[PDB]
C-alpha cells in the first residue's frame, strides 16, 4: 500500500506585510506593536512581472479578511524592485525576496509613528499530498484547500476544490521563467499563491507502490489458494485463486506500467534465452494486503486495498513452509525406506 | 500465519495527541469555515 | 534472509504531511532567509 | 498496552474577538493592526 | 546580572527587527528586580 | 568517512537465527540417520 505522499515542486509567492508600531521616547524609542501579514500576489503580478521580468510591486494589494488592502513598502509610491536570492541557507530550497531590511520610520520625538514594510518574496518548496488527494500542504505548514489535480482540462474540474473559480486560475503554454511550454497552476489563498505544475492525476498519482522485484517467484495452487514462494527474498505470500481485477483498485495505474517494466527488464536480464512468457501478467491479492504482479514463466523444454506492516507474518510461513517441506520429505523417505526395510528383512 | 501487529501504523500515529496535519489543517480552515475569504467591502 | 520492511521507518516518518522539525525550522528560517537579523538602522 | 488516548465529545464555546486596526488614506485605506484573541464565554451564558 | 546577582533590568535594550528597542518595564525608569522562581508547574524543568 | 544505516527489524536476523539453529539441528540429525542408515545396510548384507 502506498503511503509515501505525493510529492512535487511547488511555488510559494507572497509579501509578508509586516507593519511595525513604534514610538520614539524622550530618551529612547521603543515599539507599541509590530504586526506581520502574509499577502497574496494576484495571479497577473506572476505571470507579467514574476514569470517575464522577475520584478515584484512596492505594493501589496489583496483582500484581507474581508478588506481590501495594500501595503506601499518604503511608505513610498509604487515601485517594482528586481527580484534577487536569499543569502544562503543549509538544504533549504531556493528562495528569493525584494526587500532585505524592514523600513522603520526616523525618530521623531514623543509622536507615535506607524511603520510598514514589505518584502515581496518567492519561493520553492516541496508539496504534499495523501489520498484522497482532497488538499494538500507545503513545506512552510500553511496549506491550500484544493486537490493538486484540480483545474480545467480533462475532468480537472472534478477534482476537489474549496475556493471560489476567481481564486484559481490556470496558464496553458506557460513559459517557466529563467529565474519549454508547461500548463501551470496558481491559486490565491488568503495569504498567498501556490503554483505547481498541473499534471493528470491518474497517471500521476497511485495508491500502490512498488514494493519488491523477485526475479524468481515460484508459485503453485494448494488448497484453494496460490502459494507465492520467493527463495531470494525469503517470503511467501497466499492468495485466493481468482485473479485481482485492476479496475477493483482505486488509482492503480501505476501497477500495470511498473509491473510491466520489471518484468521486462528482469525477463531481458536473465530470461531472454531460457524461457518464454506464458500468459500476460496476472494480478493477486496476498493476506496482509500484497497486491502481487506474476508473470507465469516455461522453459524452452473500486476500494482501496490496505497492507499490514509485518512480513514477518509471511517470512515465518515462508521458512516454516521450507522447513516442513524438508523434514516431511525426508521423514517420508525414511518411513518409505522403513517400510521396504520390513518387508526385506521378512526373508 | 495471519498478519499480525500489536500496534498498527495508523493507532501509532495516533497515539500522539496532536498532529501538525489535523491540527493546523483545521486551525487554518477557521477563516474559511468562520469568516467569507472572498466578499469585499468598500464605503 | 535478507533485512525486509515493508515500510522502513524513514518513509513510515514521512507518511506525515507535516512535521515540527521541517516546517517550523523552515518558519523560523523565513525571518534568515528573507531579511537581515544584524543590521541595525537609527535615524 | 492500552496506547489508545481516551477518546471523548467535547464542545468549545469561544468568541473569537478579533480586533482590527485601519487607515483611510487620501487615495487609498490599508491597515495599521489587526488582533485576534479567543474569549472565553462564561458558564451562565452557555446554560442560559 | 543573572550569573552574579541574580538581577535582571527593568529595560530590554535590544535591536528588534533591524531597529535598536528597549522597553521600561512598569513604564517608570530601570530598575533591577531580583529574580524569583515561578510557581509550580507538572514535569516542566525550573523557571524563572 | 561515512555514515552507516541500519534497519528498523532484527526480525530478518532473529529468522535468521531460528532458520539456522533449526537447520543445524535437522541437518545434523538427518545426517545422523543416513549414516547409521548405510552402517545398517552394509551390516544387514552378512
Amino acid at each position: 500500500e502506498n503511503i509515501a505522499p505525493y510529492k512535487f515542486k511547488a511555488t510559494m509567492y507572497y509579501k509578508d506585510v509586516t507593519v511595525s508600531q513604534v514610538w520614539f521616547g524622550h530618551r529612547y524609542s521603543q515599539f507599541m506593536g509590530i504586526f506581520e501579514d502574509r499577502a497574496p500576489v494576484p495571479f497577473e503580478e506572476v505571470i507579467d512581472k514574476i514569470n517575464a521580468k522577475g520584478v515584484c510591486r512596492s505594493t501589496a494589494k489583496y483582500v484581507r479578511n474581508n478588506l481590501e488592502t495594500t501595503a506601499f513598502h518604503r511608505d513610498d509610491h509604487e515601485t517594482d524592485m528586481e527580484l534577487k536570492p536569499a543569502n544562503a541557507a543549509t538544504r533549504t530550497s531556493r528562495g528569493w525576496h525584494t526587500t532585505d531590511l524592514k523600513y522603520n520610520p526616523s525618530r521623531v520625538e514623543a509622536f507615535h509613528r506607524y511603520g510598514t514594510t514589505v518584502n515581496c518574496i518567492v519561493e520553492e518548496v516541496d508539496a504534499r499530498s495523501v489520498y484522497p488527494y482532497d488538499e494538500f500542504v507545503l513545506a512552510t505548514g500553511d496549506f491550500v484547500y484544493m486537490s493538486p489535480f484540480y483545474g480545467y482540462r480533462e475532468g480537472s474540474h472534478t477534482e476537489h476544490t474549496t475556493y471560489a473559480a476567481d481564486r484559481f486560475k490556470q496558464v496553458d503554454g506557460f513559459y517557466a521563467r529563467d529565474l519549454a511550454p508547461t500548463t501551470r497552476n496558481l491559486l490565491t489563498t488568503p495569504k498567498f499563491t501556490v503554483a505547481w505544475d498541473w499534471v493528470p492525476k491518474r497517471p500521476s498519482v497511485c495508491t500502490m507502490t512498488k514494493w519488491q522485484e523477485v526475479d524468481e517467484m515460484l508459485r503453485s495452487e494448494y488448497g484453494g489458494s496460490f502459494r507465492f514462494s520467493s527463495d531470494a527474498i525469503s517470503t511467501t505470500f497466499t492468495t485466493n485463486l481468482t485473479e485481482y481485477p485492476l479496475s477493483r483498485v482505486d488509482l492503480g495505474d501505476c501497477i500495470g506500467k511498473d509491473a510491466r517494466d520489471a518484468m521486462d527488464r528482469i525477463f531481458a536480464r536473465r530470461y531472454n534465452a531460457t524461457h518464454i512468457k506464458v500468459g500476460q501478467p496476472q494480478y493477486y491479492q496476498a493476506n496482509g494486503g500484497f497486491l502481487i504482479a506474476y508473470q507465469p514463466l516455461l522453459s524452452n523444454t473500486v476500494e482501496r486495498i490496505k497492507t499490514t506492516s509485518s512480513i514477518e507474518f509471511a517470512r515465518l510461513q515462508f521458512t516454516y513452509n521450507h522447513i516442513q517441506r524438508h523434514v516431511n520429505d525426508m521423514l517420508g523417505r525414511v518411513a518409505i525406506a522403513w517400510c521396504e526395510l520390513q518387508n526385506h528383512e521378512l526373508t | 500465519f495471519v498478519p499480525l501487529e500489536v500496534y498498527t501504523r495508523h493507532e501509532i500515529k495516533d497515539s500522539g495527541l496532536l498532529d501538525y496535519t489535523e491540527v493546523q489543517r483545521r486551525n487554518q480552515l477557521h477563516d474559511l469555515r468562520f469568516a467569507d475569504i472572498d466578499t469585499v467591502i468598500h464605503a
